[PDB]
RNA sequence: GGCCAUUUUUGGUAAGCAGAACUGGCGAUGCGGGAUGAACCGAACGUAGAGUUAAGGUGCCGGAAUACACGCUCAUCAGAC
RNA sequence: CUGACGAGUAGGCAGGCGUGGAGGUCAGUGACGAAGCCUAGACCGUAAGGUCGGGUCGAACGGCCUCUAGUGCAGAUCUUGG
RNA sequence: ACUUGGCGGAAAGGCCUUGGGUGCUUGCUGGCGAAUUGCAAUGUCAUUUUGCGUGGGGAUAAAUCAUUUGUAUACGACUUAG
């Protein structure tokens, strides 16, 4: 088997973005900025 | 050894091509006739074909015109020996032995 | 007077000796690879860092069975370790090196450690005393530690030669023979 | 024309050898198209070019060529003995190589 | 110039190195023949080191000359040097290792005016 | 002569693949082998399974990780059957083995690919009518190879996508054979008539 | 003295050449070279091209000519060597080729005399060429090796 | 201080055992082949170039015909000198 | 000038390279720098080894014809020092 | 080189198709030039990456050490927190 593609819920928890960084209090907290932008369309890239 | 009746066409070849003389002792090639001249004029023999002639009508001087020529130094055959081992008879597929007209195509392979 | 080889201006270095110094050699070693090639104000800074266990100087040549150390991944080395009587006898020739820098007039600013290199030194016999009476040496280690510092200086441009060619008649013929059809 | 090529193009292979020696002196070439020694007697004496590209730029160009002469055929199957001046580095085994129609036989 | 000489050709350039002389430091790099029962170098096997022997001996048209084409000979002083006007183009001067450079100039403003060649003529000079 | 020649690996067998893809490689060739799932060894199929049971025995005893590593692929199997040919502890060797490509199946940027045979590889040209045989699918399954239906599935979709392909080839020539007789009793067919072509 | 003086001084004369017998004697060319003949030139500048035969030199070289108003290559020395005989031929009969020797080419723009005589050559060898189809067009082509061209196999 | 090998051979059940006889070697001997092995096959070596071969081989490693020809053999322990 | 031939341990003989010192000679070299030492710099000799250039250095030393020997090193569980 | 849509995940990164624009046409007949590179010596026509200059787009963080933790531990490592 093989991951081709994977897909994010739209706003995450301070649980899940703790999880990707090791120092969460030095970190400017940007984990998935980018990627939650994507909804601010009618989500076309995130049905595709 | 490989023995065998040699024929007048490769005594002629022999002698022509890799047939040198002994001159106290020093192998010294037949180019000229003046070498076999002064060598065997004692015998009669006083050309080249003077000693083919006494090689291949074997005659009253042979043994003097055979130990006149130093051995003859053959190559080794330039089509091989034909056989896959040597040393059997060329009566079992070798090459040792008497295979008598045959030699003259062994010495026109190593002449 | 004579130092090791350096590839650097003697009119704007400076230098700094300190023989027969009783170290250990084999980490007076190991911190003058640790200071090498840094500036001078970032090596009295890190040498300050050593003694309080803060950070570590990286043991790499002589290094087999020491204990690996978890600030040793500041440099990518398991292996590291705080060798204070070493950093001490170092840090004392960098303010010496230092002072014979003001001495020169040269800006404290540009300084980097260029060349420091440390040499065996003539070692102090004593003796222990083992098992069924034998004597086995227990000698110092004594080092020759030697340092010089230099203002490090920008624009050294890569300017160069000019290369003249052999290239024969048939290749300028058909050199030639295009300014003829394009260029 | 998109084709400008005067030469048949071979394969460098090992050199002259037993199992266990090598005779670095005389290379073995292996023609394309070439499959018979009767066919490989057209080739013969035709003059063999190695070409490789090089670091410093000596006169003009940084192409290197070593060049050569086919000798003789070898096997039943098409292969040449072939001698260069400077003998091919023995990092070349399956490299291509040019050999040229001349000195032309016909 | 030189004489008409033919192709020096020198069967062997390499250096006949010791066997051993690398590994150890005590073993010189100067040629002893092997004598050991067990030894590989004595008893001429493959891949190992080629010994010296009568066979590489020089020809002896071309034995003794430079790539130049010539004879050297050592020359001390300059009746030494002219020892050689007669054979100019056969024999070449090479000034010692322990001539001083006052008289280094003098050997060299001699050959010169007399054509000998000196194999060194770079040696102590005063730029 | 082609930069690269692609073999595939149906119906042939697995040393005399080997052997000559073998020694292609040593010449310098690129050469990927696809299809190596239904390649085929002489001997019935119980033969080849106790000869590779008689492999799977082999390891190291005191370690049986850094032992002899019994690879089930079948691209694997013939790939162990070829580096045993070529002096694979050389660099010439390791250039050698790194001009080789062995596949299960056709992946797709060979699948558009012309896929050649060697003709003194095949089974069909080698084994007496009679002689039984073994499909190198069968024999990498009843060994570990997890992946045989999988591949199955891949080469049950691409036929189809091929097949059709086919058809949107063929009746195009179709139309060229049309072209091929307009072309017919004009003097420059018969002129090409005149000269071979 | 630093090196004992030697006893004997090999003397500095040199000796004359031994008189040698080897005779100069005039090249025979290989069976298809007739003045005429349709050559494809192998290396040089004009590598690949087609060219037309004349007079054989007494240098041992070959004199060829293009000509020059369809292909671009000039009365020229070419090697006989380097060279791949056709099968074809044009009649040489009309041009005084005569005229051309080593003399006439040396090194030491372009000469004029070379240009008109390119020219009084190429207009009797333009005019014999018109009689044939396309041979014309063929001078001006290139030869070049295609794939699957063997050329133990191929007959020029 | 010897050893090995072919043919003859004594003792011994037998030995890579002990002891004799003819010759050849190895000891002193490289080299090409027997994958490796002091003595088996070939052939005994100054330094190089070219050609032809010996013993062995020509699927691939490994240079050389997956040559040609007539048959035998299927081995859930092939057989390859 | 011509011809033949060229494995070799133990061993025998020959031609030679090197070292300390002695008689002779080159009216030899030398503090405008001898000997020594270093030198992936060079030349010669089959080889022992010889020679030169560069750096270092600080006062003596070589070529040849002969004489003489406490004369040549990887190994001796070799001696001393490191 | 734009454009139009469809298909292709086994390692799709390619394939097919629409409409124009520009360039060439050896499909056929022409005109000029292509010499002197001087009788062969690749006659230099593939690329990949590093780096540095110019122009135009885009975005503006982590990790380690030290402190702490004990579900972890000989040391590192691991899990935690600020």
């Amino acid at each position: 088997l093989r991951s081709l593609t994977t897909v994010w819920a739209e706003h995450l928890s301070d649980e899940v973005k703790r999880r990707f960084y090791k120092n969460w209090y030095k970190s400017k907290k940007k984990a998935f900025t980018k990627y939650s932008a994507k909804y601010a369309q009618d989500g076309a890239g995130i049905e595709r | 050894v490989a023995y065998g009746y040699p024929s007048y066409s490769t005594i002629r070849q022999l002698v022509y091509k890799r047939g040198f003389g002994k001159i106290n002792k020093q192998r010294v090639p037949l180019s000229d006739n003046a070498i076999i001249e002064a060598n065997l004029g004692k015998y009669g023999i006083l050309s080249i074909d003077d000693l083919i002639h006494e090689i291949i009508t074997v005659g009253p001087h042979f043994k003097q015109a055979n130990n006149f020529l130093w051995p003859f130094k053959l190559s080794n055959p330039s089509g091989g020996w034909g056989v896959p081992r040597k040393f059997k008879h060329f009566i079992q597929g070798g090459s040792f032995g008497n295979r008598e007209e045959f030699i003259n195509k062994l010495v026109k392979s190593m002449n | 007077a004579r130092y090791g080889a350096t590839s650097t201006n003697p009119a704007k270095s400076a230098s700094a000796r300190g023989s027969y110094l009783r170290v250990s050699f084999k980490n007076t070693r190991e911190t003058a690879q640790a200071i090498n090639g840094w500036e001078l104000t970032k090596a009295q800074k890190y040498l300050e860092q050593v003694l309080d266990h803060q950070r570590a100087i990286p043991f790499r040549r002589f290094n087999s069975s020491i204990g690996r150390t978890a600030q040793g991944k500041e440099f990518g080395v398991t292996k590291a370790r705080w060798p204070a009587k070493s950093v001490k006898f170092v840090q004392g020739l960098l303010q010496n090196a230092a002072a014979n820098a003001e001495a020169k007039g040269l800006d404290a600013t540009k300084l980097y450690v260029s060349h420091i290199q440390v040499n065996q030194a003539p070692k102090q016999r004593r003796r222990t005393y083992r098992a069924h009476g034998r004597i086995n040496k227990y000698e110092s280690s004594p080092s020759h530690i030697e340092l010089v510092v230099t203002e490090k200086e920008e624009a050294v441009a890569k300017a160069a030669e000019k290369k003249v060619v052999r290239l024969t008649s048939r290749q300028r013929g058909r050199i030639a023979a295009q300014k003829r059809i394009a260029a | 024309a998109e084709s400008h090529r005067l030469y048949v193009k071979g394969k460098h292979l090992s050199y002259q050898r037993s199992k266990r020696v090598n005779n670095p002196n005389v290379s073995l070439i292996k023609i394309e198209g070439v499959a018979t020694p009767q066919d490989a007697q057209f080739y013969l004496g035709k003059r063999i070019a190695y070409v490789y590209r090089a670091s410093k730029e000596v006169r003009g160009s940084k192409i290197r060529v070593m060049w050569g002469k086919v000798t003789r055929t070898h096997g039943n199957s098409g292969v040449v003995r072939a001698t260069f001046r400077n003998n091919l580095p023995a990092k070349t085994f399956g490299a291509s190589v040019r050999i040229f129609l001349y000195p032309s036989n016909i | 110039a030189s004489l008409p000489h033919p192709k020096i050709v020198k069967k062997h350039t390499k250096k006949f190195k010791r066997h051993h002389s690398d590994r150890y430091h005590r073993v010189a790099e100067n040629w002893r023949k092997q004598k050991g029962i067990d030894s590989v170098v004595r008893r001429r096997f493959r891949g190992n080191i080629s010994q010296p022997k009568i066979g590489y001996g020089s020809n002896k048209k071309t034995k003794f000359l430079s790539p130049s084409g010539h004879k050297t000979f050592l020359v001390a002083n300059v009746k030494d040097l002219e020892t050689l006007t007669m054979h100019t183009k056969t024999y070449a001067a090479e000034i010692a290792h322990n001539i001083s450079a006052k008289n280094r100039v003098v050997i060299l403003a001699r050959a010169k005016a007399l054509g000998i060649k000196v194999t060194n003529p770079k040696g102590r000079l005063a730029l | 002569v082609e930069p690269v020649v692609v073999i595939d690996g149906k119906g042939h067998l697995v040393g005399r693949l080997a052997s000559v893809v073998a020694k292609q490689l040593l010449n310098g060739q690129k050469i990927v082998v696809v299809r190596a799932e239904e390649l085929n060894i002489s001997g019935e199929f119980f033969r080849n399974k106790l000869k590779y049971h008689d492999f799977l025995r082999k390891a190291t005893a005191f370690n049986k990780t850094r032992g002899p590593f019994h690879f089930r692929a079948p691209s694997r199997i013939f790939y162990k059957a070829l580096r045993g040919m070529v002096s694979h502890k050389t660099a010439r060797g390791k250039a050698a083995l790194e001009r080789l490509k062995v596949f299960e199946g056709i992946p797709p940027p060979y699948d558009k690919k012309k896929r050649v045979v060697v003709p003194q590889a095949l089974r069909v040209l080698r084994l007496k009518p009679g002689r039984k045989y073994t499909t190198l699918g069968k024999l990498s399954t009843s060994v570990g190879w997890k992946y045989e239906d999988v591949v199955a599935k891949l080469e049950a979709k691409r036929k189809v996508s091929s097949a059709e392909y086919y058809a949107k080839k063929r009746a195009f020539t179709k139309k060229v054979a049309s072209a091929n007789a307009t072309a017919a009793e004009s003097d420059v067919a018969k002129q090409l008539a005149a000269l071979g072509y | 003295s630093a090196q004992k003086a030697p006893k004997w001084y090999p003397s500095e004369d040199v000796a004359a050449l031994k008189k040698t017998r080897k005779a100069a004697r005039p090249q025979k060319l290989r069976a298809s070279l007739v003045p005429g003949t349709v050559l494809i030139l192998l290396a040089g500048r004009f590598r690949g091209k087609r060219v037309v035969y004349l007079k054989h030199l007494e240098d041992n070289t070959l004199l060829i000519s293009g000509p020059f108003k369809v292909n671009g290559v000039p009365l020229r020395r070419v090697n006989a060597r380097y060279v791949i005989a056709t099968s074809t031929k044009v009649s040489v009969e009309g041009v005084n080729v005569e005229k051309f020797n080593v003399e006439y080419f040396a090194k030491e723009e372009i000469k004029a005399e070379r240009v008109e005589d390119q020219k009084v050559v190429d207009k009797a060898l333009i005019a014999e060429i018109k009689k044939t189809p396309l041979l014309k067009q063929y001078l001006s082509a290139s030869f070049s090796l295609k794939n699957g061209d063997k050329p133990h196999m191929l007959k020029f």
